[PDB]
């Protein structure tokens, strides 16, 4: 309770002080607000699957579906730490034990095994050595919700149990994820030397963060990649150093910009009068809105200003390890990029085959590679083949090449980063000893949109993919909690039901090998792709459904709807034979190979496929790794869109934790048995539903309770330690208490009643007999008194 | 459910004795009800009595021993609380759990909760019991809940 | 049974051994001005018809039948003064008297009060119990 845990856990003060509310749980259920999500109410009268109802802090008298209603946690379980604990588990419920320790400065919740945390827009206290001190070798149980008990708990995890651990951070980058990710190794660092690699990997940020972080339309600064930070240890827990790689990055960003989005901010530093010096060299104006690769839409940002920055980055250079020599390789060569959208040609007029216009550019690039000018085209427009014998002259319809240079464009670029990266995973290849890793993956989760594409059913299946990953946790580390209580039948794998959609993307005859396939034949045409499609799943499969109805505002109306863990999303297969195609023209590359400078040469040194064929790959290479690591989870969450603490715009979390897996852990919690207890903990806390029956051990005083009660065996399972219950059991059990005691009370209170007058009883019965003397007499005398005779007795007495 | 002819006998002493202080007539206000059972011997409540004629105020209707009768039957019935019932209770508030509990917190249990009872009628059972507070202001609630319920004649 | 012999001769002014509806005013009107006819012949009613001595301690004595004792009086009254204060408070038995117990009507009630020692609001009944004891 001292000052330290001041925003870790709230005051036992205000659970001794909770009061207006009793739960009237037959009534006050939470109700479905537009403007809330979730508000608190209260009920009156049931007609059918309709219901009349008034709200709380408001009065309003809705007419609510039998359906939209739902349960609410009574006062015990609020500003509940664990919520996998809580006896009714839904949405509502779910989303206000947030907003509750939220609205009371706490920003760290446990949903099951996902650590929840939200951004508070005020740096606070929260982080400290002697927190750290405290947390520092405690078991999860032991103390409040904390980013740090992931970590020490991970850490505890690959040195005391031998094998590889994984943190898996996720959440829109307006929840500030990466601070969050500093933590994690501030910490995996302060105590695996009490017995910076913090601050170096800051710097290289801005690099790669002008890089792989792009203004999409939904944030000014997005990470385009996934990266798995992994940080190894030697025999004896030692931080080895620090390591990274670099998952599906989209190179697409590159060629094809929309009207809100252009490229990767380099461009935008590079153009931007950073540097005069080197502001020419590349062969560049100072404007940011005339480059044919760039000018789609957007330019500079309003808090960026996207200067200081190409300044900057110039420093974190020098500062690892690499002259400016290979470092001026870049700048350039980033040059090579623009100008190459800015190329122009023509074929012939009603024959196929291109020509050019360009030369002079082209000659740009070109030199800026160490190119003969005349060589690209050479083997640019119309190619060179290279079958089983003689390398035949392919005629160049502008489309091929069109799309071979949006080709370079990238595929450079991917390399570009590719390379970049192992180089920082050189700089801290500063090499002790190396056995093992607690590495911390991040990748751009879930995406729903208002006009869902390729780019978009991508990112999901990975996801699909993640989240499932998870479900087979949960699963496996049920299945032991169960043995481990000798309680257990069991139920088949939670990641199971995830297949049937994973399947219907990756498997053969599925939505990504028919896009996979169709990127081949030259007649591709979106509808004839949305063709076989359909033949080969609608009507068939409960996966694959059609449009259904208009949700929010106005929707971008598409050809079908993948049902998601997250939900069913709409996809829009327009266009994607058309940006998927990632072709290979086998002379560029050794045409680049060896130019005339280094990189150019190793890169390319070291068809006509796909970027799903090597995202689905790639991916493996993600998965199968991840297959093999304890893993981790913290799902930070933007509270809301106008970085304003307190405030919470409920909706953009419910969508959110729709998007975290929470919500369907949640789901996969539900089924079982989730709520337990410690018979110790259960006897003295439902005692009072039959305390008769009760001998006056624990393992059995919570036998009997459950079954003098008329406990039915559906609801739950006694393991050995503790007992298990259906989810909103407690919940009953709960309300009974609350009138058994307030009853049992009650007939104590009428039981001194009795007392207090079975006591003056006789003092009452003797009483009687006097009103009476009193009574009788106090007459004779009134009789006497008004006697005419009395008045002569009276008169004289001689 | 089946009064004695004994158990019927002492119904009207009592019903009788009651009578006579609302004034002799063969009346019993529809108020003391409550009170007249807990002559007889049973510990209804407030509910108990206000579903068989039970008024909540005095004078606002009266009954006969024709009338009467009848409802006695339904009181008797009446779940009657026990010992268990009680100290279970009242035993969760003894955080401590050590058979205390705060001298005020059991006031607030008494006339907070529930069927409230009145002040002076928490202090007649109080003063009536000599539940003397200890020291620091704790009484055993084992104790105190076993003499109301052995009545206020001992045995 | 003596102070009806003792102020005998004077219960009748001709002394005709007997009663006499003339004498009976005879020693009435020699205090203060008799009444009207109906009571002096009423007033007669009770012996149903010449009356004598025992039929006359018969009336004079069927009346004081069932009084109690200035204790007995005394003590029905303290079952109610527990603190014997040797009081009840003026309402406690104004209300005792007209609620409870055969009730006494407006009537009994306002005779019972007119003359009762009464100071403070608190009734003295130790003495009231001799304003009726002819004490
Ligand atoms: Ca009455
Ligand atoms: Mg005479």
């Amino acid at each position: 309770n001292d000052p330290d845990f001041q925003y870790l856990a709230v005051d036992r003060k205000k659970m001794m002080k909770e009061q207006t509310a009793p739960f009237d749980g037959k009534k006050n259920c939470w109700v479905p607000d537009p403007k809330e999500g979730f508000a608190s109410a209260e009920i009156q009268s049931s007609k059918g699957e309709e219901i009349t109802v008034k709200i709380v802090s408001d009065n309003s008298t809705r007419t609510v579906k039998k359906d939209d209603i739902q349960q609410m946690n009574p006062p015990k379980f609020e500003k509940l730490e664990d919520m996998a604990n809580m006896t009714y588990l839904n949405e509502a419920s779910v989303l206000n034990n947030l907003r509750g320790r939220y609205t009371a400065g706490l920003i760290y919740t446990y949903s099951g095994l996902f650590c929840i945390a939200v951004n508070p827009y005020r740096r606070l206290p929260i982080y400290t050595d002697s927190v750290i001190a405290k947390y520092r070798g405690k078991r999860k149980t032991e103390i409040p919700p904390h980013l740090f008990s992931v970590a020490d708990n991970a850490y505890q995890n690959m040195v005391t149990d031998r094998e590889n651990q994984s943190c898996l951070i996720t959440g829109e980058s307006g929840a500030g994820k990466t601070e969050s990710t500093k933590k994690v190794i501030m910490y995996f660092a302060r105590v695996a030397a009490n017995l910076n690699l913090e601050d170096q990997i800051i710097e290289a940020n801005p690099v790669l963060e002008a890089f792989g972080n792009a203004k999409t339309v939904r944030n000014n600064n997005s990470s385009r990649f996934g990266k798995f930070i992994r940080i190894h240890f030697g025999p004896t827990g030692k931080i080895a150093g620090a390591d990274i790689e670099t998952y599906l990055l989209e190179k697409s960003r590159v060629t094809y910009q929309q009207s809100a989005e252009r490229n990767y901010h380099i461009f935008y530093q590079i153009c931007s009068n950073a540097i005069p010096e080197l502001n020419e060299v590349m062969l560049i104006t100072p404007d940011s809105g005339l480059y044919s690769f760039i000018n789609q839409g957007c330019l500079t940002v309003d808090n960026i200003d996207d200067v200081e920055e190409f300044k900057l980055c110039d420093e974190a250079f020098d500062i690892l390890g690499f002259t400016k020599e290979e470092k001026t390789s870049m700048f350039k060569c980033t040059a090579s990029i623009l100008h190459m959208g800015e190329m122009k040609f023509k074929q012939r007029p009603r024959e196929e085959q291109a020509e050019s216009d360009g030369t002079a550019e082209a000659e740009k690039v070109a030199f800026l590679c160490g190119i003969n000018a005349g060589d690209l085209l050479k083997a640019l427009l119309k190619p060179k083949v290279k079958v089983g014998t003689e390398m035949v002259t392919k005629g160049q319809n502008l489309q091929q090449v069109i799309n071979s240079v949006g080709a370079l464009s990238k595929s450079l670029y991917d390399r570009m980063f590719n390379w970049l990266v192992k180089r920082v995973n050189r700089t801290l290849d500063t090499k002790a000893k190396r056995n093992y890793y607690i590495g911390v993956l991040d990748i751009a989760g879930f995406e729903i949109f208002d006009f869902n594409s390729f780019e978009q059913l991508c990112i999901n299946y990975t996801n699909e993919r993640l989240q499932q990953f998870f479900n087979h946790h949960m699963f496996v580390l049920e299945q032991e909690e169960y043995k481990k209580e000798g309680i257990q039948w069991e139920f088949i794998d939670f990641g199971m039901d995830l297949q049937m959609c994973i399947d219907l993307i990756e498997k053969p005859m599925g939505i990504l090998s028919i896009l996979e396939e169709e990127c081949m034949f030259p007649k591709a045409d979106d509808k004839s792709f949305q063709d076989y499609s359909y033949q080969n799943h609608i009507g068939k499969n409960r996966m694959f459904t059609k449009p259904g109805k208009p949700t929010r505002p106005n929707q971008g109306h598409a050809h079908f709807e993948l049902h998601h863990y997250a939900g069913n999303v709409p996809y829009s297969i327009a266009g994607w034979l058309d940006k998927n195609k990632d072709p290979i023209n086998e002379n560029v590359v050794s045409l680049l190979a060896v130019s005339k400078e280094p990189l150019v040469a190793e890169l390319f040194r070291a068809a006509f496929q796909t970027i799903s064929a090597v995202h689905r790959e790639s991916l493996n290479k993600l998965m199968c790794n991840l297959r093999r690591t304890n893993p981790h989870f913290v799902r930070c969450i933007i509270p809301n869109l106008e970085k304003d603490p307190g405030l919470v715009d409920a909706e953009l979390v419910l969508h959110q934790l729709q998007c975290n897996g929470v919500l369907e852990g949640i789901r996969i919690c539900r089924k079982g048995f989730p709520s337990r207890l410690i018979y110790s903990e259960f006897k003295q806390r439902y005692s009072i539903l039959a305390p008769n029956a009760i001998p006056q051990d624990g393992k059995t005083v919570s036998e009997k309770i459950l079954t003098g009660l008329q406990m039915d065996p559906s609801e739950y399972r006694l393991g050995t330690t503790k007992v298990f219950f259906k989810a909103g059991v407690l919940g009953n059990l709960e309300e009974m208490r609350d009138e058994r005691l307030s009853k049992i009370i009650s007939m104590f209170q009428a039981h001194i009643r009795g007392y207090l007058i079975r006591k003056a009883y006789k003092k009452l019965q003797d009483q009687r007999i006097g009103l009476s003397v009193i009574q009788r007499n106090i007459r004779k005398w009134l009789v006497l008194r008004n006697w005419q005779w009395w008045k002569l007795y009276a008169k004289v007495k001689p | 459910p089946k009064l004695s002819q004994d158990e019927i006998d002492d119904l009207k002493e009592v019903f009788e004795l009651f009578d006579f202080w609302d004034g002799r007539d063969g009346a019993v206000d529809a108020f003391k009800i409550g009170d007249v059972c807990r002559c007889l011997g049973i510990n209804p409540r407030n509910e108990d009595v206000f579903a068989v004629g039970g008024t909540h105020k005095m004078g606002e209707k009266s009954l006969p021993f024709e009338e009467f009768l009848p409802a006695y039957e339904g009181l008797m019935d009446c779940e009657q609380g026990t010992y268990a019932d009680y100290m279970e209770a009242f035993k969760t508030f003894d955080r401590e759990g050590q058979g205390f509990i705060s001298g005020a917190e059991l006031r607030h249990v008494l006339s907070g909760l529930g069927e409230r009872l009145s002040d002076e009628e928490v202090d007649e059972i109080i003063n009536l019991t000599d539940l003397q507070e200890d020291l620091e202001g704790n009484v055993k609630y084992e104790e105190f809940v076993k003499k109301v319920m052995t009545g206020p004649y001992p045995d | 049974i003596q102070e009806m012999k003792e102020a005998f001769t004077m219960i009748d002014q001709n002394r005709d051994g007997f009663i006499d509806i003339n004498d009976l005013k005879e020693m009435f009107s020699s205090l203060g001005r008799t009444p009207d006819d109906k009571e002096l012949t009423a007033m007669l009613k009770e012996a149903p018809g010449p009356l004598n001595f025992t039929m006359f301690l018969s009336i004079f004595s069927d009346k004081l039948s069932g009084t109690d004792s200035e204790e007995t009086i005394r003590n029905a009254f303290g079952m109610f003064d527990e603190l014997d204060t040797k009081k009840l408070n003026i309402e406690y038995i104004k209300d005792l008297l007209e609620n409870m117990g055969d009730n006494f009507n407006k009537d009994e009630m306002r005779m019972t009060f007119k003359e009762a020692p009464v100071e403070g609001g608190k009734f003295d009944y130790v003495r009231f119990v001799a304003m009726i004891k002819g004490s």
